[PDB]
RNA sequence: GAGAACAGAAAUCUCCAGUAGAACAAAAGGGUAAAAGCCCCCUUGAUUUUGAUUUUCAGUGUGAAUACAAACCAUGAAAGU
RNA sequence: GGUUGCGGCCAUAUCUACCAGAAAGCACCGUUUCCCGUCCGAUCAACUGUAGUUAAGCUGGUAAGAGCCUGACCGAGUAGUGUAGUGGGUGACCAUACGCGAAACUCAGGUGCUGCAAUCU
């Protein structure tokens, strides 16, 4: 009957959207070393991760037009394909869509010194818990490429948005930092990726509102090499950036009432001459 | 669902940006401080740096020769207990914690079927919290498992509603009144009635009264006191059952008796008139307070909380042999009675003329201050463990706080909707459990003076609040029918 | 009416942190002048009320004892209640008991002039009706309406005795029962009075209402500009109302009538030296956007509202009063002898 | 019956006007319209702002005060009007009985109907709907 | 034991997000692939990033409700949550706006006429004539009541209002075609 | 909290989430309890309630309850039940488990709709016959009938109470030592 | 496909296969698995009240619809839906 | 290393045909007074661990079994495609680079690992 409805009205737009889901989509030269990886990575993605059934001859920057599809049938504004070539090895090309319309693309490749998640220090972790993040380098604020990396892998990562969080989900941190600064005509720095399990310590030194953080690295290690850009048009950019917008003097004072402020103007007494009444005129006197 | 106001444009522009930083790097105190026992002992006016609580209870363990921690308090203006750096000769004002910490109870255990009838007392046995009993509308009374929250040992032989219930100091034996004009003592263990119910009163017992155990023989079992509408009393032998001393000077309905460490008893009646008794001398009045304007209601002392948990602990630690009670209960009377440095007990009289009064029945016999300001009768006082807070309900939905010392009012616990009828306070007096005629039941803490928690979940009125000697149960009764327990 | 679940449903349930926010903000919050109030924000208030208080009524001591048995045929009261404990206490309190009452008595005879009627046995002359008003029933109906019917209230005062003309009966009411009228304050007559004098009094009243400076006059006049700001200002506040209605309260006599005119720049209310010109309010437009009341001047009755209080304002029409000439001495401690002078021969 | 044509000016024979003559609730910030605008009048001696509500359970009742007009059948002009005509359902400040449902969340307002005619009396009786 | 944090130039904060920028230069030297103690650098950087992040996130005012359990949407009383502000980035929209408009031609009378909405009351309607309400619409609804009765005075007359129930359930279709075609 | 049932044991287990698997923080078995003195029937519903207990209050003293921790309070362990493929039957052992650890201090939200007792026809839950089964009332019930019924069934069934004297009572009494010395 | 009095090529039952050539609202990515299918138990909602668009003739500090948000509701032991 | 519980990867984990499993634990098994549900105590609920069985499940070993998976200059930096120039060709096209960049096929290898709690000759 109207199951699908309730899937429809999901899948329909809303003033607030709901969290991207991430699809994963293993490409046809995807070696077992970059199928790890990914899964390693959308680890880090859940609830929010997907994975396609079989392996998929995509061109993006050939063809964008399989990954328009992809998104449209999933429902996926957030895609990683993964490609190696001898040129281009452990290719992880990220994909962005605004109404299933490809948003931007960017090529990272992941370094051979990559460490899993096995080969780390044997601690826990917990899923669904919202990533903290720390950007490093001034690029990120600055240059165009890491600007759009960073916005991307805020978008990825941050999980849902909520108005008010738990300090026990502040479980572990998200590290991305730019190997040195660069100038023009140098490559581009490989960005590290790096994830940190958290530990409390007391200090002593402001009380138990300052605890003493420690980290511990859990990975997965990642060293991205930027290759191909691709980039939204200005009206792209405009109208994705577009509050949903869903008053002078009117202020909503506690408790809710409505206050509305007078601002009297200046008066000016020097005006106004005052009646000459025949009292204060000296002209009649009887002393 | 009214919603509070949400915050301005402004507002979410001053909150994005960061501030309040705890950083306090250096805040050298710029006068000294020096500390006083809250008593009567002032102990030296020293210039520490930013010192923090455990090195305040440390320099004072070493000037006690401890090094026993007690709770530091500023000059009682900022009355503010590093905490109290931040406002800046300075004196910080410290008392006896008698270490322990209640777990705020915040979450029920389940719906206990039972009487069919409203519930009317309860009573958490003084040595275990594990057992608990509960008289209700029903005449049968009912012991339940507090572990499995299962009834168990019904008490049966009564004919009418069970008015009051008491447990003995000792544990061993239950004291049940009921609205008939008599009164059974029951094995907690196994239920069984110790011997003829109690006759001789010709009206409903009111309230019920045990001898505390420091003045109680050696190795002879504790008389038991009780009240009745008629207004007479009568002292009990649990040994005899029967009635040695006959009082009858109240000539109206006796509201309650309490049995003082001293010996003596201090009674509230209908005759607007309070009395004091002494057992000693062949229960005999001694002296006669005449203040309230209505009738006196639920007359308390300091030291109910040590003698009715006399010889016991929070700890359930049971003594070896009964010169070993006695001397854990005198001492446990003496800890919180010496608090002023002499042995002295405080009395709390309440009554419906929106009054309360402060007496010392055997220092002076006019009242020691007045404590007024509700708008209603004031139906339950409960002096804290230790005697540093007294806690009144009333009528008016407002639960007010004094100091126990001098009964200077402190402040008042708003937010119930309702009469409430009586609270219990917590072991360690840091929380403070509280019943009204609303539907849900509140418990409040005393340290902040702020509502802790809301505890819904009753279907109707809550009549009975009780909380465990060890702090991990709070039972309740109520015209539900449905006995709950409470615990962290 | 079909049953439902509704009627029997919830509607305005609040929660417990709401009603501690609402607590807490009601003794936090201030309110100021310059802001007036648009929404209440319709709250619980019975349950943030009944702050701390160390009163306690006095105890229905009836209930103790019924009135037969205080006394009557019965009067079990066979003692008297909580009395003196001892002779000296009652000896203490009685002797200077005594001497407090003969010096109330003396305080009190000190006023009595009735013992001249008591003894020569003479009596006042009935009061005149003149001097009754403006207390009819019509100028109070009209004032009530007006007041219903304006969204605003214009206060205005006489610059020379504004305190005595600001007749607070109706502020009280208008506060409690209408609090989103505003209840603007409008000194009048102030070219009647020195700059300075003028300059105090807006100061000092300024600290409650606005308390706009205002002279009245179809030709040359001061504060028509600012007044016109205001209630344009006014106006865009309750831009959504489709229009604003504001009513002139005042004394009788005190230019509300000219105020109006002026702000009109043209004749548009009756305006004579003598009271009650204006006997029925009249609707006024300007701006097309906010419309003008004028009601006729109401005094609130009291009895140290006294005749020679009365007439020295412009409440009454000294021709109807009986003796004027009595009235001298009044003028002549109101009004000092060098203006008189100057204005007299 | 209700609207009572009331006629205007020197030759009363555009009446254009009505009244309520039966007891209405006008809200909070009613602030009459200018007279040349006001069709239909409500005398204000004839708006009630308490309203006498009885306890089904406990048998109490207490005076409370009117907040809103939800259901007046027969045409419900006469509910956007807050006339209350026997029979209509009314919001009423519940506060002062101290109902509270489960889960800690006080109610301090319910539906009440009224059971009395105000029309022939001078006060308003109401029976609360628990 | 120490946590304070010292930087050239502070460090910019996203609460909304739990994110911190930090804009203080890098060596490349020492970050670089080759360096072994290439992961301590980065590791110390992120440990004094995540506490100022931290401290900032424990500085902010935090709710503190005095409820209980009941709906498992409310926090309890025991627990205290950190009031994270709006988000401070922009970050694009995964689908355009939804504010689509259309007055399907009813809309555009409604505001030519003095045709105010309907109170929307309820699906119940009194039927005369019994002692049930049999709403309108929803359950048993009273216009299937004459299909169901015996006599029809003045062809099935009952096929006769099934087909006008058929035609004006296709006009409505109809109406709402023709308007999605705008 | 996971609890699966096996023959002759019974597992519990408090389990969190990781993305290379499940950790489990506290764990108990059926066959830790003779250490209190429980010898017989260690599948039963007496012994479900009996672990369940012994975890919730192992967790409990573990956890520091009893005998990142900024912003008091203490924030008591709260735990969901999963019973996995277990069927969902009113007054299941699983139930009795789930009893037993809320009695220790582990508040598992779950409503009365399932443990013994509870009847369809009245909304009630009956105490008596929930205490029964935490006792073992129903074990001591089936004993008392075999005790005049067929020997040779109760020379099979309850061979062990009888190498080591049970009765009645004194299984109820063993059960509430075991639960002491678990306390 | 293997077997069962009437009963056979199609009647109903038992067993082994079935990636699903089950009904899934959907075409369809090809999806949907101890289900979005089949069997059984409980259930009303067009509930109110706050906020931004629309309307008017006591512009209704609310009389209503629209969207959002919050209480409330159904279910289960629960997560949750 | 075997095993039970909870899982991650989700066929190197599956399907057909054959063989073994010391101790422990799974598993079958024995019972219907109680809680519990079915036409059927078959399923499920409960009791028993007592009367047994390793037959079966499960684990392990084998087939040059079917499928499946991995590294690769093997195809290959090849094909294909794209952009540029009076280079030849009247043009289309041909030769070059100049950026993306395949797959079949073929060579070789393999037929489960792993996260936490507990237990076993
Ligand atoms: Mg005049």
């Amino acid at each position: 009957n109207a199951r699908a409805k309730r899937a429809l009205v999901k899948r329909e737009a809303k003033l607030v959207e709901n969290v991207k889901q991430a699809l994963f989509i293993p490409g046809q030269s995807c070696n077992k070393n970059l199928h790890d990886i990914m899964v390693d990575l959308s680890a880090l993605k859940k609830p929010d991760m997907k994975r396609f059934n079989r392996k998929n001859d995509i061109h993006p920057f050939e063809d964008m037009s399989p990954l328009e599809f992809f998104s449209e049938k999933n429902d996926c504004s957030l895609m990683v394909l993964m490609t190696s070539s001898k040129k281009r090895k452990n290719n992880m090309t990220f994909i962005r869509t605004f109404g299933y319309k490809i948003y931007d693309m960017i090529e990272l490749m992941v370094a051979d010194n990559f460490k899993l998640l096995s080969d780390f220090k044997k601690l826990t972790f917990t899923v669904g818990l919202k990533p903290m993040f720390t950007f490093q380098g001034a690029a990120f604020d600055t240059h165009p490429v890491y600007k759009q990396i960073k916005s991307l892998f805020l978008d990825f990562f941050r999980g849902e948005s909520t108005d008010l969080q738990d300090v026990a989900g502040l479980q572990h941190v998200i590290s991305m930092t730019i190997q040195g600064d660069f100038q023009d005509g140098e490559p581009l720095p490989n960005v590290l990726f790096r994830v940190y399990k958290l530990k409390s310590y007391k200090s002593d030194q402001g009380g138990k509102r300052l605890p003493r953080i420690e980290l511990v690295e859990i990975g997965p290690r990642l060293d991205f090499k930027i290759g191909r850009i691709h980039t939204p048009s200005p009206d792209m950019v405009t109208e994705a950036h577009k509050k949903p917008k869903q008053k002078k003097n009117v202020e909503l004072d506690i408790m809710g009432d409505k206050l509305g402020r007078i601002h009297m103007g200046k008066q000016d007494l020097g005006k106004l001459q005052t009646r000459k009444m025949k009292g204060l005129k000296s002209k009649f006197d009887q002393g | 669902s009214t919603l509070i106001p949400p915050p301005s444009k402004k507002q979410k522009k001053e909150a994005q940006l960061p501030r309040e930083v705890a950083i306090i790097p250096k805040d050298l105190p710029n006068v000294s401080i020096k500390f006083q026992a809250l008593d009567t002992g002032d102990n030296a006016l020293r210039v520490p740096g930013a010192i923090s609580e455990k090195q305040l209870e440390e320099l004072l363990n070493q000037l006690n020769g401890t090094s026993v921690p007690y709770t530091f308090s500023c000059t009682i203006k900022a009355s503010d207990p590093y905490s109290s750096l931040i406002k800046p000769q300075i004196t910080l004002l410290y008392t006896p914690r008698a270490v322990f910490k209640v777990k705020p109870v915040t979450r029920s255990s389940s719906a206990i079927a039972g009487h069919g009838s409203t519930i009317l007392c309860s009573a958490f046995a003084p040595h275990t919290s594990s057992r608990m009993v509960t008289g209700a509308g029903d005449n049968t009374a009912r012991i339940w498992d507090c572990d499995t929250q299962t009834p168990m040992h019904t008490l049966k032989g009564h004919y009418n509603w069970v008015l009051c219930v008491s447990w003995s100091p000792d544990g061993e034996v239950i004291a049940t009144g009921s609205m008939d004009n008599t009164i059974r003592l029951w094995d907690p263990k196994s239920g069984q009635c110790l011997g003829d119910a109690l006759r001789g009163h010709s009206k409903w017992i009111t309230s019920l009264s045990w001898e505390p155990i420091h003045l109680v023989k050696p190795g002879s079992k504790p008389r038991l006191a009780s009240s009745s509408k008629d207004g007479t009393i009568k002292i009990w032998d649990t040994v005899s059952r029967v009635c040695q001393y006959t009082m009858s000077g109240h000539t109206n309905s006796v509201s309650c008796v309490k049995w003082g460490g001293q010996g003596l008893l201090y009674s509230g009646s209908h005759d607007r008139t309070v009395r004091v008794w002494d057992i000693n001398s062949q229960g005999r009045c001694i002296n006669i307070l005449k203040s309230h304007a209505h009738w006196v209601n639920h007359l308390s002392l300091s030291t109910d909380y040590a003698l009715r948990i006399g010889a016991f602990d929070h700890t359930g630690k049971k003594p070896s042999t009964p010169e070993e009670a006695q001397k854990k209960a005198l001492e446990n009377y003496e800890k919180i009675c010496k608090k002023n440095g002499n042995s002295e007990e405080m009395m709390v009289t309440a009554s419906d003329d929106y009054t309360m009064f402060l007496w010392n029945p055997l220092k002076s016999t006019k009242p020691i201050a007045r404590m007024t300001g509700h708008q209603k009768l004031v139906n339950h006082v409960a002096f804290s463990p230790d005697g540093r807070y007294i806690v009144s309900a009333s009528f008016d939905n407002s639960i007010k706080l004094w100091d126990g010392r001098d009964g200077k009012f402190i402040s008042t616990f708003r937010g119930h909707v309702a009469s409430v009828y009586q609270v219990a306070w917590s072991s360690d007096c840091r929380l403070l459990v509280s019943c009204s005629k609303d539907t849900t039941l509140k418990v409040w803490d005393v340290r902040t003076r702020k509502l802790s928690v809301d505890l819904p979940g009753h279907k109707d009125e809550v009549y009975t609040v009780d909380w465990s000697v060890d702090g991990k149960r709070v039972c309740s009764g109520g015209k539900d029918k449905m006995v709950r327990l409470w615990t962290h | 009416v079909q049953p439902d679940r509704r009627w029997f449903g919830n509607t305005r349930v609040i929660s417990q942190d709401a009603l501690q926010h609402f607590r807490s903000a009601l003794g936090e919050t201030q309110k100021d002048t310059y802001q007036v109030l648009l929404r209440r924000n319709k709250l619980p208030m019975s349950l943030l009320e009944e702050k701390d208080a160390d009163e306690s009524p006095k105890a229905r001591i009836l209930d103790t004892e019924s009135y037969a048995d205080a006394f009557g045929p019965k009067a079990q009261r066979k003692r008297p209640r909580l009395a003196a404990s001892n002779l000296e206490d009652l000896v203490k309190a009685t002797n200077e008991d005594i001497t407090k009452y003969e010096e109330k008595q003396v305080l009190d005879a000190t006023l009595g002039g009735n013992q001249e009627d008591k003894e020569n046995g003479w009596t006042s002359a009935a009061k005149e009706a003149i001097f009754s008003k403006g207390q009819s029933k019509r100028i109070w109906n009209e004032l009530y309406k007006v007041i219903d019917s304006s969204d605003v209230v214009i206060h205005v005062l006489d610059a020379r005795d504004p305190l005595g003309t600001r007749c607070k009966s109706v502020e009280e009411y208008m506060k409690k029962e209408t609090p989103h009228k505003h209840l603007i304050y409008v000194l009048n007559k102030c070219d009647l009075v020195p700059t300075w004098v003028a300059a105090a009094w807006v100061k000092h009243l300024s600290k409650e209402r606005p308390t706009l400076a205002f002279h009245a006059s179809i030709t040359n006049s001061f504060g028509k500009g600012s007044l016109i700001q205001l209630l344009r200002q006014f106006s865009q506040l309750h831009t959504d109302r489709k229009q604003i209605s504001v009513g002139f309260i005042g004394y009788p006599n005190t230019g509300k009538s000219s105020i109006i005119n002026t702000l009109r720049k043209k004749k548009v209310c009756q305006v004579a030296p003598i009271p009650g010109e204006t006997k029925v309010w009249q609707y006024i437009t300007l701006m097309k956007r906010i419309f003008l009341i004028d009601c006729p001047g109401i005094v609130p009755p009291s009895s140290k509202d006294s005749e020679e209080d009365i007439l020295f304002r412009g409440v009454v029409r000294v021709e109807h009063v009986t003796h004027p000439e009595q009235y001298i001495p009044g003028v002549l401690k109101r009004c000092q002898v060098k203006h008189l002078e100057r204005t007299y021969e | 019956e209700m609207f009572k044509v009331i006629k205007t000016g020197k030759s009363r024979s555009k009446s254009w006007k009505r009244m309520i003559t039966k007891h209405t609730f006008v809200g909070e910030g009613f602030t009459r319209r200018p007279v040349k605008m006001e069709r239909i009048i409500r005398p204000s001696a004839l708006r009630q702002k308490k309203a006498n509500v009885t306890h089904p359970e406990l048998g109490v009742t207490v005076f409370l005060p009117i907040l809103a007009v939800k259901k007046n059948p027969q045409s419900p002009m006469y509910t956007q009007l807050g006339v209350l005509t026997k029979g209509t359902i009314i919001e009423v400040n519940v506060s002062e009985l101290g109902m509270v449902t489960a889960g800690g969340k006080v109610v301090w307002g319910k539906y009440a109907q009224v059971t009395n005619e105000p029309d022939r009396d001078g006060c308003v009786n109401a029976v609360l709907l628990v | 034991l120490p946590v304070t944090v010292e930087k050239p130039i502070p460090v910019v904060y996203d609460l909304g997000n739990l994110a911190a920028f930090d804009s203080n230069v890098l060596d490349k030297n020492d970050l670089d692939s080759s360096n072994a103690r290439r992961e301590e650098k980065i590791k110390s950087l992120t440990r004094d990033n995540v506490q100022l992040l931290i401290n900032q996130l424990l500085s902010l005012p935090m709710k503190t409700t005095t409820e209980s359990v009941g709906g498992t949407g409310g926090q309890s009383s025991v627990m205290t949550l950190l009031q994270l502000p709006d988000p401070t980035t922009d970050l694009p929209r995964e689908k355009p706006l939804p504010k689509a408009k259309a007055m399907t031609k009813w809309e555009k009378f409604a505001a030519k006429k003095g045709i105010k909405p309907k109170e929307r009351a309820g699906k119940m309607i009194y039927d005369e004539a019994s002692g049930e309400w049999v709403p309108k619409w929803g359950y048993k609804g009273a216009n299937k009541k004459l299909d169901d009765q015996w006599l029809v005075e003045v062809i099935d007359p009952r096929t006769l209002n099934r087909a006008e129930r058929k035609r004006l359930v296709k006009k409505n279709e109809k109406q709402q075609r023709r308007n999605m075609k705008n | 909290l996971v609890v699966r049932f096996t023959n002759k044991d019974i597992i519990c287990q408090i389990i969190s989430s990781t993305i290379t698997g499940d950790v489990v923080l506290a764990a108990a078995y059926s066959h830790e309890l003779p250490r209190y003195g429980i010898t017989h029937g260690l599948t039963n519903w007496a012994a479900a309630y009996a672990t369940g207990l012994l975890i919730a209050r192992r967790t409990l003293q573990k956890l520091g309850l009893d005998e990142e921790a900024v912003e008091d309070g203490p924030r008591p362990f709260k735990v969901f039940l999963d019973i996995g493929l277990q069927r969902t039957t009113t007054g299941a052992r699983v139930f009795g488990a789930l009893k037993g650890a809320s009695d220790g201090g582990l508040y598992v939200p779950h409503s009365e709709n399932r443990f013994p007792g509870w009847d369809f026809e009245t909304e009630e839950i009956d105490p008596e016959l929930l205490r029964s089964y935490i006792f073992g009332g129903h074990v001591s019930q089936y004993m008392e009938e075999l005790a005049d019924d067929d020997e040779e069934r109760f020379s099979e069934l309850f061979k062990g109470y009888l190498a080591d004297d049970i009765d009645a009572d004194s299984l109820e009494d063993i059960y509430t030592s075991a639960h002491e010395a678990i306390r």
